[PDB]
């Protein structure tokens, strides 16, 4: 109630709902929008950039998008500072598993382990929760293309499409409204660009404000090919979709 | 409906009859002026030149003189002359004094102040019992403390237990706490005093403690009674800060009421209704059971409760019989009874924008969206993690 | 718009956004312009009718304001159309709803008054063809469901209510009343009422009694009668319709005058008889008091089941409850002819089973030898009497009584009252006769009179058991010419057999001692003895009593008190109906004296009953006149003056009471509300009104059987400690008595302590202490209420001893009479057929004060009790059946009825 | 309906 | 207050963090266990009202600890992930060292030991999950039902409910089940668990999840159509 107690993870709020976790939501939402749409013929990851300065080189930074391995890519939203520990561990853990069984990591595994460190910091150690949400885009042959989200609390839920960070509600109202159930991969790109232009300050959705990647099962002979699009290929496709 | 019509017919022939009777009865020709009246009258005009400057009788000395303080800083050692018995006058009484020479010409005052009249609000309770859509179970806790000794003294007397002193109403607004207060008031037909606690927060010197004493005097005089100290916490736990001259007043008022609530013993014939939002997260100032006895927490309305409230409202509406009532209440989470009240009001407002005089079948399913969304925003509950 | 190109059906569509206004020049300009075009309008008539349905789909004010601009002007004779007599007639049908729309739905006062007339003709003229019936019908039945029809149908019928109200408002009535300008009865309007009513029993609960009451005639309930009898099972279930009937009748009935007031009850009774439930119907049979009607219902109950089961038991118990006992004797002979068992039925119809159930109860409440009262002086007399009053109903106090010491220690006339009060220990029961019989043979004339009175009080527990008849004891002492002995004894006969009619009672009382031959006050008691007999049923208004009142009154008028006894007695005799009491009102009024006019007012109070319209106003013109005579002055002979003044004050309260008992329960709160303001008004008005009015005020509270029992009795009592008269404590406290150890818990401490304290006359002491002790009943021992049985506002038969004696100055001779207080209140027991005592569960709601219960429909919330309980006046009264655990249906359906429960347990 | 509205207004 | 300490023993005798755990159990899904003579039926809510959710990869609330040991839970999903992992490892540990298949009763204790340990060790919160651990003992075919609490202790009941609106469910369990006799037939037993869950779900095919665990490693989760069949039959009775 009055005396808000939250110094440590171990110390409970009267409410029972740890305030440090509450503050984590605020932070996630501070960062701009990122969006994952899972399609039957690829996954599409499309986001508006955090940065906005033209002096600062927006172009070479794919702050949102880092690949952890050949099949798995993650979109990142929250605290940059904290985040940097977790992205790095995740890559090494993936390569540790490939060492052991000499197979790509299952998507489900890789999330559940990372979520469990996030819990670890509330379960024991005064150490703050590392308040970060990733959208995981991965492929395994257990379930095909898989998409996950992770809560700062340290739990995960699968999704057909999800939005993270800022203005989650608005992007969410649009996606569900015009949702096409099957989802074609071409379609997902179009649909994504429409949602971002409405939530993005520039309504012409400049290329220099855009990060884009497409992971495709629609890549020759039925295989998974990750392709990071540069700012120059974003620009060419911007004129294809016609917002500019 | 019909039950109400039956009553109108009787009420309009009672008034008429009375009014006509009254002319004669009061007098208009009766004009008592026979020896007993004439005496009083003659004397009263003679003795009393007016205006008459009131006093307070401080003490008596037996020799038909009194010592009174007039409103003037000089006090006056007066004769008692005429009218009022010496015995009947007890110290602390307010008195009429004659302006030419100060003499005790009588009493008709009894320390009448305008403050008592203001407080006095016996006036027609807007609630009868069970007009309210509230649940039988909540009202039959207030009733148990307050009603039940007045209606059946047999059981309390026989057990030998004392009649309870006070209740505390706390909720949860939109549980109709003050509705409950005036449901109780109707049934008892007791002198229903009301005072709001912010009138006892002032910079004015010592006025709070003076007001506190008045309240106990008033209730006792007009007993049996219910004293609604509404927002008791205004004096108490609730604040008006002390870097505003409050380092004097608030302390003195809180203590004063506290001291009189215990007294030398609980009165046990003055019922209290104490209102406060809740004293769960606030400090407690209502000082332990036995002086406040049973304390009443009103539930937040569940699904069955709001059915009963809802039934009142749907009666006036037309085209809500085809609308399934049951599904509107369920779909919404458990929430205030105020929110069902809000919905009915919005519903009509909304029909008018569609252009339908009373609600359409469609209008009611729609009504729920606007009210639920507005209320959940206003008051956000902890999100499950 | 109004254009003479908007006639086309081409413009239906283009217009219809705004509001259809195709109709407007189509029935306006075409009608005027050519009369070939009325036939053309007939072909277009089909289109125009559907437009009305479209404008009732969306109900809004805009599309009624906008559509009509001159559809309002044009109806038939506006446009001077009358051509082919058929065409404009069919053109009345579309323009009729049109008017109804702009009258109300868009709010406008002027149009309500002005078009009220226009509209009613149009409906009357066209309903004769029966084609207005058809226009009404399509919105009544809602084949197409919309908001429009729900307010349109209300309008059509609003106008009909207008037509029958014209009969009530003016004698001119009919057409000549031009608020409508359409007759109440014809060959076109009547066929409209009926048709509307059938449909609207289904659709509304409250438009139907609206038509009934404003008509103010039995013509309204005849059309209903036949309708209800069609609608009773098919349209809605027998039980649900049965509810509708009980609502309807109570709303219309208080208003109407005495000849028709009764007519609404005969119609209701007959409906109830026809429907399966006769539980309500038996009630109505009590009210009229016709012997014929009790025979009919009673047989109707018994005839369906040819074995005892629930059927015979139900019949018997319903009659038992009414302790008038008139019904019981009527019911026995049907039951006795079948002969499943002779004895059990006679006992159970009779009051013998009511004696037995109480015996069980006493044990619980705990048998006491408790006495109250103090030694020495006039309290030495009191203490003895008071033991009686405290041991209300049947109780063991055998050992206290067995001492002859206490009895012989009483002095004077007080000895008489002592032996009578021993009967009050044994009230409602034969057992305890033996102690009394002893007194009857031995010592003083005084105790012989006392023994006989008390044997009366005790034998009340019979009147149709015919086990130890009152007659056996009581005959012999009539023959003994000593006045005191005979008087106790022939009053006694009156009480014991009570209301019941039997050969024995008539033949005992055929000789009366009321004559000028004994000037003695105590001879008056013959006519008073007669009064018990007649009450509780339709009076003969027996002429024997009229003759003897007159004789004795004229001859000796020196003694006011003698003749007051006679006058109030004739008054009591009269209770139960007013109709034949009107007729004999003339007989008395022919002879006139200042003395006669004491009688006029009293018998008038019974007589004019059957309406509050006349009754209430009349007894207030009378209250006014004393004030006026005195105010003028301000700006044998003695015996005449005194009587006049005292009777007038008495009659005023009495009339109010008669009104409230007969009329609805809304009238009880209301009369009481007049009453309290009234005190201030009479205190102002006179010194004499101040004293006297107090005494009757406590009797108002009790006879009226007031809802509220909280603040008002306590206000009055506090106020009269100071004020003269302590006989106000006696009258008031019997109200306070009906809810024991509640109002009376207060009474005992306040009055009984202060009375002893401030003592300055022992006579006053006696009055105060006697009321305060009586009012209490040790740990809720039997209570005496006005309720006769199912009636709770029933005409009193043995509780009108209070009416007689509050009026007259207090006396030592009074103290004897006052021991009578017979009318005990049955516990409520679930019974089936094995008579297993006590209730399983029943609801009581002890929170009643509400003046918006008037239907007679229990406040169904209750709080559930499992213990048997007496029925507490207006604090316990509402009664629901609760026995659903073993799965049951009411066979006796409670209505807050005093009656014991009966159910069919599966 | 309407003739019983005016009964309230008088009261 | 004393919510900032665990080491501090508190004269209230009640450490607030412990109280707060209970608040957390309440909030979670309702999870119910009712046992026959030959079965444990676990009826539980799984929410699925979430828009744009691919239901396939969303974890079912029931998690196989062992081959014949199952767990349902009420309370925070994140905190609950630690119990499931410790308990799985220990499962296989048991076989590795005793050879003996998992004693359920050991396992009940092992789990509670962890919620206990952390009450004593400062700087480690007590978990705000209560669980149902149910199974069948080595060499036995009698059903075994346990609940654990965040008070760091354990107990066995004949049938028990935890999570949101548990008050409502408890009345049902008193009147339709008995300790004295459990419903002897599997079938009886399943139909009552569906009726209990309906009281708080108020109609849902996938909102109701039924997993029946039988002896000898028999785990099968009831078919959506069969669940639907329990509902319709029950719903006919409701208007009678
Ligand atoms: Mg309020």
């Amino acid at each position: 109630g009055s005396r808000r107690y939250d110094s440590r993870t171990t110390i409970f709020s009267p409410e029972g709902r740890l305030y440090q976790v509450e503050y984590a939501l605020e932070s996630i939402s501070h960062a701009g929008t990122a969006i994952g749409i899972m399609a039957s013929d690829g996954i599409v990851l499309a986001a508006e950039r955090k940065v906005t300065s033209t002096l600062l080189e927006q172009d070479t930074s794919t702050e949102k998008l880092y690949k952890l391995n050949d099949k798995i890519a993650v979109a990142v939203a929250g605290l940059t500072a904290d985040a940097e520990i977790l992205i790095n561990t995740a890559r090494i853990h993936a390569q540790n598993y490939l060492k052991t069984y000499n197979e790509d990591i299952p998507v489900e595994i890789l999330v559940r382990r990372l979520s469990d460190i996030k819990q670890g910091y509330t379960q024991h150690g005064g150490l703050r929760p590392f308040g970060v949400s990733f959208i995981y885009a991965g492929y395994d042959d257990r379930y095909g293309y898989q998409l996950y989200t992770s809560n700062p609390s340290g739990n995960y839920t699968g999704w057909k499409a999800i939005s993270v960070g800022a203005n989650t509600s608005a992007a969410q109202t649009l996606l569900q409204m015009d949702y096409k159930d099957d989802m074609k991969v071409d379609d997902a790109i179009e649909l994504a660009l429409k949602t971002l232009s409405k939530t993005t300050d520039s309504s012409a959705l400049t290329y220099d404000r855009l990060e884009f990647a497409t992971i495709r099962k629609g890549a020759n002979d039925g295989e998974v090919y990750q392709k990071i699009f540069k700012p120059q290929e974003i620009k060419d496709i911007l004129v294809k979709t016609g917002i500019t | 409906t019909r039950c109400k019509l039956k009553l109108l017919r009787m009420e309009r022939i009672k008034d008429h009859l009375l009014l006509e009777e009254e002319f004669v009865s009061n007098s208009e020709i009766l004009k008592p002026f026979e020896k007993k009246q004439e005496e009083e009258k003659k004397q009263l005009e003679e003795i009393r030149g007016n205006p008459l400057s009131i006093g307070t009788l401080e003490e008596i000395i037996d020799d038909d003189h009194a010592i009174v303080t007039s409103p003037t800083m000089p006090d006056y050692y007066v004769s008692i002359l005429s009218f009022v018995d010496k015995e009947l006058l007890e110290p602390g009484c307010s008195v009429l004094l004659h302006h030419k020479t100060m003499s005790i010409v009588g009493v008709l005052q009894d320390d009448a102040d305008p403050m008592v009249s203001v407080m006095k609000m016996d006036k027609s309770p807007t609630e009868s019992y069970s007009d309210i859509g509230g649940l039988e179970s909540q009202i039959q806790e207030i009733k148990e403390s307050v009603e039940l000794p007045l209606t059946h003294p047999e059981l309390y007397e026989e057990m030998g237990i004392k009649p309870p002193k006070g209740v505390i109403l706390y909720g949860a607004p939109g549980t109709g706490k003050t509705l409950l207060a005036k449901a109780v008031a109707n049934q008892t037909s007791a002198t229903f005093l009301r005072i709001v606690g912010s009138e006892l927060i002032q910079k004015y010197l010592g006025d709070g403690p003076r007001l506190c004493r008045q309240i106990f005097k008033v209730a006792g005089e007009n007993a049996p009674s219910i004293v609604f100290i509404d927002e008791i916490d205004a004096i108490g736990t609730k604040r008006y800060d002390s870097n505003s001259g409050g380092e004097r007043e608030i302390q003195r008022t809180m203590l004063e009421l506290l001291n009189q609530l215990d007294g030398f013993d609980d009165r046990g014939d003055v019922k209290v209704i104490m209102a406060t939002n809740k004293i769960e997260t606030l400090d407690p100032a209502l000082i332990r059971p036995g002086r406040i006895d049973r304390k009443i927490l009103f539930e937040n309305p569940d699904l069955s409760t709001k059915k009963k409230i809802l039934g009142i409202h749907t009666s006036k509406m037309n085209l809500s019989e085809d609308v399934n009532l049951e599904t509107l209440v369920t779909t919404k989470d458990d929430l205030s009874g105020a929110d069902i009240q809000a919905m009915c009001t919005e519903a009509g407002l909304l029909a008018l924008r569609e252009r339908r005089m009373q609600v359409t079948a469609e209008d009611f399913k729609q009504a729920k969206e606007r009210v639920m969304k507005n209320k959940v925003e206003e008051n956000l509950e902890g999100l499950y993690l | 718009m109004v254009d003479e190109s908007d006639k086309k059906q081409q413009t239906i569509d283009e217009q219809s956004q705004i509001s259809p206004e195709k109709q407007t020049p189509n029935k306006k300009d075409k009608k005027k312009e050519e009369e070939e075009q009325l036939s053309e309008e007939d072909a277009k008539l089909k289109t125009d009718l559907e437009l009305l349905v479209e404008r009732l789909k969306e109900d809004d004010s805009s599309l009624y304001e906008a559509s009509l601009n001159a559809l309002k002007e044009s109806i038939k004779n506006s446009t001077s159309s009358m051509t082919a007599v058929p065409k404009p007639l069919k053109f009345l049908r579309p323009t009729y709803p049109d008017l109804c729309s702009i009258y109300d739905k868009w709010t406008d006062p002027n149009l309500k008054s002005s078009l009220a007339d226009v509209l009613s003709i149009l409906a009357m003229t066209y309903s004769e063809n029966g084609k207005h019936d058809s226009l009404r019908y399509r919105l009544l039945s809602d084949v197409s469901d919309f908001e429009g029809w729900g307010h349109e149908y209300i309008r059509h019928l609003a106008l009909e209510i207008g037509e029958v109200y014209n009969d009530q408002v003016e004698k001119d009535a009919e057409d000549e009343t031009s608020s409508d300008g359409s007759k109440s009865d014809g060959s076109a309007a009547t066929s409209g009422f009926e048709f509307s009513k059938e449909d609207t029993l289904r659709l509304c609960l409250d438009i139907v009694p609206y038509f009934l009451k404003h008509n103010g005639e039995e013509d309204a309930v005849d059309l209903l009668l036949e309708i209800e009898s069609i609608d009773k099972l098919p349209q809605f279930v027998d039980e649900n319709t049965f509810q509708r009937v009980c609502q309807y009748m109570v709303a219309c009935v208080p208003l109407l005058p005495p000849p028709e007031d009764v007519a609404f009850l005969k119609t209701a009774y007959s409906i109830y008889l026809s429907q399966n439930e006769l539980t309500d119907a038996i009630a109505l049979a009590v009210r009229l008091g016709e012997e014929d009607m009790i025979r009919s219902v009673f047989d109707a109950t018994s005839d369906p089941v040819m074995h005892k089961q629930l059927a015979y038991i139900l019949a018997a118990q319903k009659t038992s409850f009414e302790y008038e006992g008139v019904q019981d004797i009527i019911g026995n002979g049907k039951l006795s002819e079948h002969f499943l068992y002779l004895a059990k039925e006679l006992n159970l119809t009779g009051p013998k089973v009511p004696e037995d159930i109480y015996k069980s109860h006493l044990d619980n409440s705990k048998s006491v030898f408790s006495s109250a009262g103090l030694d020495s002086a006039q309290q030495n007399l009191a203490s003895s009497f008071v033991n009686g009053f405290l041991n209300l109903g049947y109780c063991n106090d055998k050992l206290i009584v067995d001492n002859d010491n206490w009895v012989y220690k009483t002095k004077g006339d007080g000895m008489t009252s002592a032996v009578a009060s021993i009967g009050s220990i044994y009230q409602w029961n034969l057992d305890g006769l033996q102690q009394l019989d002893k007194y009857l043979y031995v010592d003083e004339p005084e105790v012989k009179a006392g023994a006989l009175l008390g044997i009366g009080i005790s034998a009340s527990g019979v009147h149709d058991g015919e086990v130890e008849p009152a007659l056996l004891l009581l005959q012999d002492y009539v023959t003994n010419p000593d006045t005191k002995i005979s008087s106790a004894a022939i009053l006694g006969l009156g009480i014991a057999f009570a209301g019941s009619k039997n050969d024995e009672v008539l033949g005992l009382l055929l000789p009366i001692a009321a004559s000028t031959d004994l000037p003695i006050e105590t001879a008056a008691m013959a006519s008073l003895a007669l009064a018990h007999v007649f009450v509780g049923t339709c009076n003969g208004d027996i002429t024997t009593s009229i003759m003897d009142n007159f004789l004795e009154r004229t001859a000796i008028e020196l003694k006011t008190d003698w003749v007051r006894f006679l006058a109030l007695a004739l008054g009591i005799l009269y209770m139960g109906q007013g109709e034949q009491v009107d007729d004999v009102l003339e007989t008395i009024s022919a002879i006139e004296h200042p003395m006669t006019s004491a009688i006029e007012v009293l018998v008038g109070s019974c007589a004019y009953t059957g309406t509050g319209d006349v009754l209430l106003i009349q007894d207030l013109l009378h209250r006014l006149t004393p004030k006026n005579v005195k105010g003028e002055e301000d700006a044998e002979i003695k015996s005449e003056e005194k009587k006049g003044k005292s009777s007038d004050k008495d009659a005023t309260t009495d009339g109010k009471n008669d009104d409230e008992e007969e009329e609805k329960e809304a009238g009880i709160v209301d009369e009481l509300a007049y009453a309290v303001l009234g005190i201030a008004l009479i205190a102002l008005g006179e010194d004499i009104g101040k004293e006297m009015s107090l005494r009757h005020f406590g009797h108002l509270m009790h006879y009226g059987n007031e809802h509220i029992r909280r603040m008002v009795p306590l206000a009055m009592g506090i106020v009269s400690v100071s004020d003269p008269q302590m006989k106000v404590f006696d009258t008031l406290t019997r109200f306070s008595h009906d809810a024991d150890l509640e109002v009376s818990m207060n009474s005992i401490f306040a009055m009984g302590l202060c009375g002893a304290g401030t003592n300055n006359a022992r006579l006053a002491q006696l009055l105060r202490q006697l009321a305060s002790y009586y009012s209490r009943e040790q740990d809720a021992l039997f209570i005496t209420r006005l309720a006769q049985g199912l009636l709770h506002l029933g005409k009193g038969t043995m509780t009108m001893d209070v009416f007689n004696d509050a009026h007259v100055l207090n006396k030592v001779t009074l103290a004897s009479i006052l021991t009578t207080a017979v009318g005990l209140v049955s516990p409520s027991f679930m019974l089936k057929h094995h008579q297993l005592f006590y209730m399983l569960n029943a609801g009581i709601r002890p929170k009643f004060i509400l003046a918006l219960n008037d239907e007679g429909e229990p406040i169904k919330v209750n709080v559930r009790v499992g213990q048997a309980v007496e029925t507490v006046g207006q604090a316990g009264r509402p009664k629901k059946i609760t026995g659903w655990i073993t799965q049951s249906t009411p066979v006796l359906l409670n209505h807050g009825e005093r009656a014991e429960l009966e159910t069919d347990e599966y | 309906a309407a003739p019983y509205a005016a009964k309230l207004k008088q009261t | 207050g004393y919510d900032r300490a665990l080491s501090i023993f508190s004269p209230d005798g009640h450490i607030f963090q412990v109280e707060y755990a209970l608040e957390a159990v309440k909030r979670g899904t309702c999870a119910v266990g009712v046992k026959g003579k030959n079965c444990v039926v676990l009826g539980c809510e799984r929410r699925s009202t979430l828009k744009l959710q691919d239901t396939r990869i969303t974890p079912s609330k029931v998690s196989k600890i062992d081959s014949h040991v199952v767990l349902s839970f009420s309370g925070l999903n994140a905190d609950s992930r630690i119990l499931i992992e410790k308990a799985r490892v220990e499962a296989q540990s048991h076989r590795l060292t005793l050879e003996d298949p998992v004693t359920v009763e050991y396992l009940t204790r092992y789990v509670a030991g962890v919620q206990q340990r952390y009450t004593q060790s400062g700087g480690v919160r007590p978990f705000g999950v209560s669980t149902l651990i149910a199974g069948f003992d080595p060499r036995d075919d009698e059903p075994k039902l346990y609940q654990t609490e965040p008070s760091g202790i354990y107990s066995s009941w004949s049938a028990q409910t935890i999570g949101r609106n548990s008050k409502t469910v408890r009345e049902f369990l008193e009147k339709n089940y008995d300790r004295k006799e459990p419903p002897a037939t599997v079938e009886e037993c399943v139909k009552l668990t569906v009726r209990s869950l309906l009281e708080v779900v108020q109609t849902g095919a996938k909102n109701i999840e039924i997993t029946v665990v039988k002896p000898d490693s028999d785990i099968v989760a009831l078919s959506s159509e069969e669940i639907n069949q329990y509902v319709t039959q029950i719903e006919q009775e409701k208007q009678e």
